[PDB]
C-alpha cells in the first residue's frame, strides 16, 4: 500500500507539474492576445 | 518523473515517423547497421566511434520506448515560436525584430535568474546578432524550436 | 544546346524502358502531385 | 498593525517581486515607487523624514529589508485621506477661462508641469486619453474620473 | 510513513485541483480577452 | 547508398509514397514476394520481367535506401527544367515555347550531335507534339523533370 500510494504521489506529482507548466503557458498566450490586441487598437488608432 | 505524458500528438506522430525511416532492420531499436548506413548515404559517412558514443546515451539497449523518452526530457522546457516570439515583443514593441544587444543584457544578466557572461557570448556566435548589434529574435525562434526550419 | 539536347534524348530513351515503367502505374495514386497541380494553378491564375 | 495578514503577504509579494539590482532588499529611492505602485500619493517629505542621505543619493545605501519597509508603509497610510473630484476639478474650473467646463490642452498640459512638482510630458500626455485633436478644448471629467481608478 | 504519504497526496490533490481551476479560469478569461478584442475591433471599424 | 542530396524533394517525396504503396508488410525492405503481391493488385499473374530486373540489380530484398539510389542512377542525366527550356528558347522561331520539329530535328544532326530520325520521331510519338509541327518544349520539360505546373 505503502509502494501504491507512491507511484500514485508520484503521478499526481508529474501531472501538476504539468497543470503549471500549462498555467504558465496560458498565461503567456493571454499576454499574446493581449499584446496583439494592443498594437491593433493602436494601428486603427493612428489610421484613423 | 513519467516525462514521455506530456507531449502532443503531432509531436508523437513526427518522433514515430522519423524513427520509422531509421528502424530499418524494423526491430525497434536503434543499431548500429542502419543510422551509420542511412547517414552514410544522406551525408558525409561518420560512420566512427562519435555515433557510437551518440547511441550510448540510453542505459545499455536503446528502444523506441527509451529514445522517445531521451528525446522527451531533452524537450522539457520547451514552448511555441509563436508564444516566445509574443514575449520578445513584450520589450519589442514596435515589433521590428531588431532588440538590441543592451536590451538583450539588461533583461538577462541581474533581473531574474543570471544568464553567465558565457551564455550572453554564446547568443553572439551563434544565434543571429547583427550589424549596430541590433538581435533578430524571428529567426532566433525558428531554429531554437526547429519549426520552419 | 549540343550538350541539353545530348542529356535530354539520353534520359528520354531511358526513362522509356527502365522502372519507370513501374513507377507510372503507382503514380495517378500519388495525391501529393495533384495538390501541387491545384496549387500551381491558383499561383497562375492568382499572378494573372 | 493595522494591515491584514493577506495585505503582509501581498506587500511581501511586491517587496520581493519589484527586484532586482543583484541583492534581495530594495533601494532608497526605489522603495517610494513601490509606495507608489502600491497606490498611495505621499510627498516625497514622507521619506525624508527617516533622511537616509542628507546629499544627492544615487548610491542608495540605506538599503531596506521588509521589517523597515512596512512600518513606512505604515506610516504612508495613516497620513492622511483623499479628497474628492470636486475638489480637484474646482481647481480646473479657477485655471479655466472659456467658463463651458472645459480647458484648453497646451495650457493645463504647461500649468502641471511648472506648479508644484515637476513632470515631463512624457509622464503628462500619458494621464490624457481625450486628446487635444481638432478640438483644443479638453474635458478635464474624463482625465479626473479615468486617473482617479488607482 | 504511510500517514506522511496521506498528508502530502492530500496536498497534491487539492494543489492539482486548483491547478485545474485556474486553468479553467485562464481558459475563460483568453476567451475574455478574444470577445473583448473582437468587439473594440469592430467599434474602432465602426467609429473609422 | 549516397542519395538523399542529388535529388529534389519533391522527387524523394514521390518516391517515398511509391514506396509505401508497394511496402505492403510496412518495414521499410521490398522483396519479391512484395512486387508478387503489387503485380497481382495491378493485373494478372506475374509476367517475371518487371521483377527479375529488380532481382538482378539487387543482392537479395530492397532496402528503401538502395531504391532511392536505383531511381537515382535511372534519373541521372536529367536537369532543371529552366534550364533546358532557356537553351531551347535560344532556338525557338516562336520565342514563346514551341520550336519547330523540323528545326529542332536539324539541330540533333548537325551541331556535334547525329541522332537517329527514328529516335527523332520517337520524341514526338511518347514526347509532346503540336500544331503546325511547333513541339512544345515547356511541356517537354516538364514530363523530363517530373515537375508538374
Ligand atoms: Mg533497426
Ligand atoms: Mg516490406
Amino acid at each position: 500500500q505503502v509502494e501504491e500510494m507512491k507511484t500514485q504521489l508520484e503521478e499526481l506529482e508529474d501531472e501538476l507539474q504539468a497543470a503549471e507548466d500549462a498555467k504558465l503557458r496560458l498565461e503567456v498566450n493571454m499576454q499574446a492576445m493581449k499584446s496583439q490586441f494592443e498594437r491593433d487598437l493602436q494601428a486603427r488608432d493612428e489610421q484613423n | 518523473s513519467n516525462v514521455f505524458a506530456m507531449f502532443d500528438q503531432s509531436q508523437i506522430q513526427e518522433f514515430k515517423e522519423a524513427f520509422n525511416m531509421i528502424d530499418q532492420n524494423r526491430d525497434g531499436f536503434i543499431d548500429k547497421e542502419d543510422l551509420h548506413d542511412m547517414l552514410a548515404s544522406m551525408g558525409k559517412n561518420p560512420t566512427d566511434e562519435y555515433l557510437e558514443g551518440m547511441m550510448s546515451e540510453a542505459p545499455g539497449p536503446i528502444n523506441f520506448t527509451m529514445f522517445l523518452t531521451m528525446f522527451g526530457e531533452k524537450l522539457n522546457g520547451t514552448d511555441p515560436e509563436d508564444v516566445i516570439r509574443n514575449a520578445f515583443a513584450c520589450f519589442d514593441e514596435e515589433a521590428s525584430g531588431f532588440i538590441h544587444e543592451d536590451h538583450l543584457r539588461e533583461l538577462l544578466t541581474t533581473m531574474g535568474d543570471r544568464f553567465t557572461d558565457e551564455e550572453v557570448d554564446e547568443m553572439y556566435r551563434e544565434a543571429p546578432i547583427d550589424k549596430k548589434g541590433n538581435f533578430n529574435y524571428v529567426e532566433f525562434t525558428r531554429i531554437l524550436k526547429h519549426g520552419a526550419k | 544546346m549540343k550538350v541539353i539536347q545530348r542529356n535530354c534524348a539520353a534520359y528520354l530513351k531511358l526513362r522509356n524502358w527502365q522502372w519507370w515503367r513501374l513507377f507510372t502505374k503507382v503514380k495517378p495514386l500519388l495525391q501529393v502531385t495533384r495538390q501541387e497541380e491545384e496549387m500551381q494553378a491558383k499561383d497562375e491564375e492568382l499572378q494573372r | 498593525c493595522d494591515f491584514s495578514e493577506e495585505q503582509t503577504a501581498e506587500f511581501k509579494e511586491a517587496f520581493q517581486l519589484f527586484d532586482r539590482t543583484g541583492d534581495g532588499k530594495i533601494l532608497y529611492s526605489q522603495c517610494g515607487d513601490v509606495m507608489r505602485a502600491l497606490g498611495q500619493n505621499p510627498t516625497n517629505a514622507e521619506v525624508m523624514k527617516v533622511l537616509g542621505n542628507p546629499k544627492s543619493d544615487e548610491m542608495n545605501l540605506k538599503t531596506l529589508n521588509f521589517e523597515q519597509f512596512l512600518p513606512m508603509m505604515q506610516t504612508i497610510a495613516k497620513n492622511k485621506d483623499q479628497g474628492c473630484f470636486e475638489d480637484y476639478v474646482e481647481g480646473l474650473r479657477v485655471f479655466d477661462k472659456e467658463g463651458n467646463g472645459t480647458v484648453m490642452g497646451a495650457e493645463i498640459r504647461h500649468v502641471l508641469v511648472t506648479l508644484g512638482e515637476k513632470m515631463t510630458e512624457e509622464e503628462v500626455e500619458q494621464l490624457v486619453a481625450g486628446h487635444e485633436d481638432s478640438n483644443g478644448c479638453i474635458n478635464y471629467e474624463e482625465l479626473v474620473r479615468m486617473v482617479l481608478s488607482g
